[PDB]
C-alpha cells in the first residue's frame, strides 16, 4: 500500500485486536518487544486483503454460525464454498470446457474408437489464454448427458439455468442479443472454484481439460 | 588429465562402434564380437560432443548405459552380455544454435523425455547479457595470450591431483543414524517444485534421481576423508538442483543463514535498532580466516540496510 | 479500440504506453530500491 | 522400490507360465501366460526384470537395436569347403525358462512382424537345403515398452499411445500399467524406502550381514501385508519342485455361471465407449487358475483360484 487514507482507517480497526493484553494487566507500558510474538499469528490471516474495507467485525462472525459441519467457507473466500442444486452444478464444469476446446477435437472423450494423429503427442499457444470460445446450445445438449449418472429428461426446470444464470452473473452474452436460433454464450469465471465442488460430490474436473494432456 | 577418456562427435559414431562391434572374420570366418569405447574406458568418463547432428538409432542402443551401465548384445545367437561403469559426459546443443526467449525451454533441444529420464544431472550454461560479463572474461584472455606459461597460480600442482585419486577409493563412508530424516524431508520439496503447474511441467523428477542424490551426498565427504555423512555436506548439493535449469551469490548465502537463526530462541529482547551486533555472534564462530575482520567489518552494516530502508 | 461492456478479469488485450528508454533511467532515482528486484529489472529473464 | 503392488502380482504369476495342454482335438493351443509391461519412463521400470532373472533358473536378456530377424531364432553357410550348416537365434536356446527383451517399442518394423511365428505355436519348421525339422521352445516373452515421444498420457488408449502394431497386441495376457504422478498423501514412503535400502545393500554393511553370520544391522522391512518376505534359497528350491510334480487336471465345476456373465458385460462396453471383450479372456482362465493351485499344491482346480483371476484380467 501507498496511500495514506487506506492505513487512517485501517489501524482503528486493529486496535480492538491488539490491545488484549493492556486491558487484562498482563503486559505493562514500554514494551515493544514482546508484543510482537502474541500479534503475530493474528496477523498471518489478515495481511493479504489489502485495498479492502470489507474485512471488519462480520468476518469471524460468520464461523460461530458453524458449529455444524465447519467445512463451509463464509467471509474469507465465500466464492469457493456456495450452495449449488443438484443438475445446475454441472452446469458450470460442462460449459468451461466448451469455451476452450475446437469444435471439432470434441470426441476424444466420447467415442473413443477413432483414429488419433497425435499432433505432438504448440504449448504456449494462444488456446485457453485468449479467452473464453464462442460457443452455441448444440454443445450443452451433448455434454451433460455424460457426466450424469443416470438418465436425465430435459424438462421445463432444465432449462432454466441458461437464463436464470445470466442475471447471476456466471455467463457472459455475444454482444447484442441474438434471436432464438441457438444463441451463442461463453464464460465468465474460471477453475478457482471448481475444483471445490467437484470433491464434494465425488467429481475430477483436472483429467477432463484438453490443455493438460 | 584422465587417461580413461574418448573424445568423438556425432556423425563420427554410428549405430554401433563405440559399444559391441559384430563382424565375420576374414581368416576364420566366425562371427566375433569387437569391443567398443565404452569398454575400454571402465571406470572413468566417456566424453560426447554435438548431440544434434546424429540420427535416433544410436541413441537407443545406449540406454543401457546411464541406467545400468552394461552392454547386453545378442546379435547373431552370439551372446555378449558384459559391463561398464562409464559415465556419459554429453553436450547438449540448440536447435537455433542460441536459447530462444520466446519459445519454451523444452522447444529449445532435441533431448525428449526416456532420454532425460534416464539421465542424472542436467545443468544449463548461465547466459548474463550485462556489461561486466564480457568486461571480466576480456581480462582473462588478455594475461593469457600476452603472458606465455605464466597466467597460471595455482596452489596445488598436477602431480598431486592425480595421488588423491586413489585415496578416495579405500575407506568407503557410511549413513550416519541423524540423515535418515532429512532426506525423506527435502524430497518432498522438490515434488512440488516438479508440478508448477498441476501435475507434470518440464523435468521430471522421481525415483530415478532421488537414487542420484543420495549419491552425491554420499561422495561430498568422499574428499573431506570423512566417515560418517553430515547434514552440511548434503544441502551443497541441493542448490545445484535448483539452479540446474538457468556479487549476487554473496547475498543468497547470507538469507539463507540467518533464517535458520531466528526460528529457535524462547525469549525476545531487544536486539532491533540500538543492539545492531547482536546479530553478529552466531556468524563470527565459522569465522577462522584472515580478511574477516576488517574488510567485511563496514560489509555487515550494509547488507542489515534491507530491513532498514 | 473496443472495450468489451462483457469482459471480465481475463479479456482485456492491453498493451503499454510507455518506452523502453525512460523505463531504466528512472530506476536509479526510486526512492529505496530493492537488491532482488533491480537485478530482476535489468536482466532479461535467464533463471527461473 | 516400494510401490506398485499389483505389478509384483503380474511377475510371480508369469514365472511359471502356465502348462502347455491340447485342449482341441486336431489344434495345439498354446499355454503360457504372456505379460506386456510399458510405464512412464522415470519409475525405473528395467529394475523390475533384473530380478527375476537372477531367481529362476533360466532366463537371457536383449535389446532392441542389438538384435534383429537375424539372430532371433533361426538365420547362412559354412565358406569353408563347401558345406551346409544351419544356425539358431536366442529363443531356441531358451527353452522353457523366462525371456527378457527390453526396447521393444523401438524396435524396427520389418522385426515385431517376424517374431508372431514364435509365439504362437512354441516350434519353427525350418526348412533350408530340402531339409525340415521340427523342435520346442516354451518362452514367455516379457517387454517393457514406452510411450511415443515424451511421457505416458492417459487420456488416449494403450493400443495407440505405444508405437506398436495390432496383432502383437492381441497375444499377451496381462496389461497391467502404472502412472506415476505427485501424489503427496503417498509420497512419504517412497523417500523412506530408497534411503533404508541405501544402507542395507551397501557394501561395506555386508561385512556385519553376509560376511558375519548371525548378525544383521536391519531386519526386514515393513510390507503393506505383514507377511514376512523371502532370502534367496527359498525361490531356488521353489520352481523346481512344484512345476515338475503335482499336474492339474480340467475338471467341470460352476464354469457356466461365466458363459452368461460374459454377455453382461458384451452388450455394455459399447453403451458409452470401449472395446469389447474378446474370446482372449475366455479361453485363458485357465492359465491363472493353474497357476495358483500350484502354490497351494492342488492336484485339482478350486473356485478359489478361478475367482482372483478375474479381478487380475480386468
Amino acid at each position: 500500500c501507498r496511500d495514506l487514507k487506506e492505513l487512517r482507517h485501517l489501524a482503528v480497526l486493529n486496535f480492538p485486536k491488539y490491545c488484549e493484553p493492556v486491558v487484562k494487566g498482563e503486559a505493562s507500558e514500554r514494551d515493544t518487544r514482546k508484543l510482537w510474538r502474541n500479534i503475530e499469528p493474528h496477523l498471518k490471516k489478515a495481511m493479504q486483503t489489502v485495498y479492502l474495507r470489507e474485512i471488519s467485525s462480520s468476518q469471524w462472525e460468520k464461523l460461530q454460525k458453524d458449529d455444524t459441519d465447519p467445512g463451509q467457507l463464509k467471509g474469507l473466500s465465500a466464492h469457493t464454498h456456495v450452495e449449488l442444486p443438484y443438475y445446475s452444478k454441472f452446469i458450470l464444469i460442462a460449459a468451461y470446457l466448451a469455451s476452450y476446446n475446437p469444435a471439432r477435437t470434441d470426441k476424444r472423450f466420447f467415442l473413443k474408437h477413432h483414429g488419433k494423429i497425435k499432433k505432438t503427442n504448440h504449448e504456449k499457444t494462444s488456446n485457453h489464454l485468449l479467452g473464453p470460445k464462442p460457443f452455441p446450445l448444440d454443445r450443452l445438449l451433448a455434454i451433460l448427458y455424460s457426466i450424469v449418472d443416470s438418465r436425465v429428461a430435459p424438462t421445463a426446470n432444465i432449462f432454466s439455468q441458461i437464463t436464470s444464470l445470466v442475471t447471476l452473473q456466471l455467463l457472459t452474452l455475444v454482444g447484442h442479443d441474438d434471436q432464438l436460433d441457438g444463441p451463442k454464450y461463453k464464460c465468465t469465471v474460471s477453475l478457482d472454484f471448481i475444483r471445490a465442488i467437484a470433491r464434494t460430490v465425488n467429481f475430477d474436473i483436472i483429467k477432463y481439460l484438453y490443455d493438460f494432456l | 588429465f584422465s587417461p580413461r577418456a574418448v573424445y568423438t562427435s556425432g556423425k563420427a559414431s554410428s549405430a554401433a562402434g563405440l559399444t559391441a562391434a559384430v563382424v565375420r572374420d576374414e581368416e576364420s570366418h566366425e562371427f566375433v564380437i569387437e569391443a567398443g569405447a565404452l569398454m575400454l574406458a571402465d571406470n572413468g568418463v566417456c566424453c560426447i560432443d554435438e548431440f544434434d547432428k546424429m540420427d535416433v538409432r544410436d541413441q537407443v542402443a545406449i540406454h543401457e548405459a546411464m541406467e545400468q551401465q552394461t552392454i547386453s548384445i545378442t546379435k547373431a545367437g552370439v551372446k555378449a552380455t558384459l559391463n561398464a561403469r562409464t559415465s556419459i559426459l554429453a553436450a547438449a546443443n540448440p536447435i537455433s544454435g542460441h536459447y530462444d526467449r520466446s519459445k519454451s525451454l523444452k522447444q529449445n533441444i532435441n533431448l525428449s523425455a526416456p532420454i532425460m529420464s534416464r539421465f542424472d544431472l542436467f545443468f544449463i550454461l548461465v547466459d548474463e547479457c550485462n556489461e561486466v560479463t564480457d568486461y571480466a572474461i576480456a581480462r582473462r584472455i588478455v594475461d593469457l595470450h600476452s603472458r606465455i606459461e605464466e597466467s597460471i597460480d595455482r596452489v596445488y600442482s598436477l602431480d598431486d591431483i592425480r595421488r588423491y585419486l586413489l585415496f578416495a577409493r579405500q575407506f568407503k563412508p557410511k549413513i550416519s543414524k541423524e540423515s535418515e530424516d532429512f532426506i525423506v524431508e527435502q524430497y518432498k520439496h522438490l515434488r512440488q517444485r516438479d508440478g508448477s503447474g498441476v501435475t507434470k511441467s518440464s523435468w521430471r523428477i522421481t525415483v530415478r534421481q532421488l537414487e542420484s542424490m543420495i549419491r552425491l551426498s554420499e561422495a561430498m565427504a568422499r574428499m573431506h576423508c570423512c566417515d560418517e555423512v553430515q547434514p552440511k555436506h548434503v544441502k551443497e548439493a541441493f542448490r545445484l538442483l535448483n539452479k540446474s535449469i538457468i556479487y549476487c551469490r554473496i547475498s543468497n548465502l547470507i538469507v539463507l543463514h540467518l533464517r535458520k537463526v531466528e526460528e529457535e530462541e524462547d525469549e525476545s529482547a531487544l536486539k532491533r535498532s540500538e543492539l545492531v551486533n547482536w546479530y553478529l555472534k552466531e556468524i563470527e564462530s565459522e569465522i577462522d580466516s584472515e580478511e574477516e575482520l576488517i574488510n567485511k567489518k563496514r560489509i555487515i552494516e550494509k547488507v542489515i540496510h534491507r530491513l532498514t530502508h | 479500440e473496443r472495450t468489451s461492456g462483457n469482459s471480465q478479469r481475463e479479456y482485456q488485450l492491453m498493451k503499454l504506453l510507455l518506452d523502453n528508454t525512460q523505463i531504466m533511467n528512472a530506476l536509479q532515482k526510486y526512492p529505496n530500491c530493492p537488491t532482488d528486484v533491480r537485478q530482476w529489472a535489468t536482466s532479461s529473464l535467464s533463471w527461473l | 522400490i516400494y510401490g506398485h503392488e499389483d505389478i509384483k502380482r503380474g511377475l510371480a504369476l508369469a514365472l511359471f507360465g502356465g502348462e502347455p495342454k491340447n485342449p482341441g482335438g486336431k489344434h495345439k493351443v498354446r499355454g503360457d501366460i504372456n505379460v506386456l509391461l510399458c510405464g512412464d519412463p522415470g519409475t525405473a521400470k528395467s529394475q523390475f526384470l533384473k530380478y527375476i532373472e537372477k531367481v529362476s533358473s533360466r532366463a537371457i536378456f536383449t535389446t532392441g537395436q542389438g538384435a534383429s530377424a537375424v539372430g532371433l531364432t533361426a538365420y547362412q553357410r559354412h565358406p569353408v569347403s563347401r558345406e551346409w550348416t544351419l544356425e539358431a537365434g536366442a529363443l531356441v536356446l531358451a527353452d522353457r525358462g523366462v525371456c527378457l527383451i527390453d526396447e521393444f517399442d523401438k524396435m524396427n518394423d520389418q522385426d515385431r512382424t517376424s517374431i508372431h511365428e514364435a509365439m504362437e505355436q512354441q516350434s519353427i519348421s525350418i526348412s533350408k537345403a530340402g531339409i525340415v525339422t521340427s523342435l520346442q521352445a516354451r518362452c514367455t516373452v516379457i517387454a517393457a515398452a514406452n510411450p511415443i515421444g515424451g511421457r505416458y498420457d492417459p487420456s488416449l488408449t494403450f493400443s495407440e499411445n505405444v508405437d506398436l502394431t495390432e496383432p502383437i497386441i492381441s497375444r499377451f495376457d496381462i496389461l497391467c500399467v502404472v502412472r506415476d504422478t505427485v501424489d503427496p498423501v503417498q509420497d512419504e514412503m517412497l523417500a523412506r524406502f530408497v534411503v533404508g535400502s541405501h544402507v542395507r545393500h551397501h557394501p561395506s554393511n555386508k561385512e556385519e550381514e553376509g560376511l558375519a553370520n548371525g548378525s544383521a544391522a536391519e531386519p526386514a522391512m515393513p510390507n503393506t501385508y505383514g507377511v514376512e518376505p523371502l532370502p534367496q534359497e527359498v525361490l531356488k528350491k521353489y520352481i523346481i519342485y512344484a512345476k515338475e510334480r503335482v499336474h492339474p487336471k480340467l475338471n467341470q465345476m460352476d464354469q457356466d455361471k461365466v458363459a452368461k456373465m460374459y454377455s453382461d458385460l458384451r452388450k455394455e462396453s459399447m453403451a458409452t465407449g470401449s472395446i469389447p471383450i474378446t474370446v482372449r479372456h475366455i479361453e485363458s482362465m485357465i492359465r491363472m487358475a493353474e497357476a495358483h493351485a500350484r502354490i497351494h499344491l492342488r492336484d485339482y482346480v478350486i473356485e478359489d483360484d478361478v475367482n482372483m483371476a478375474i479381478r487380475v484380467m480386468l
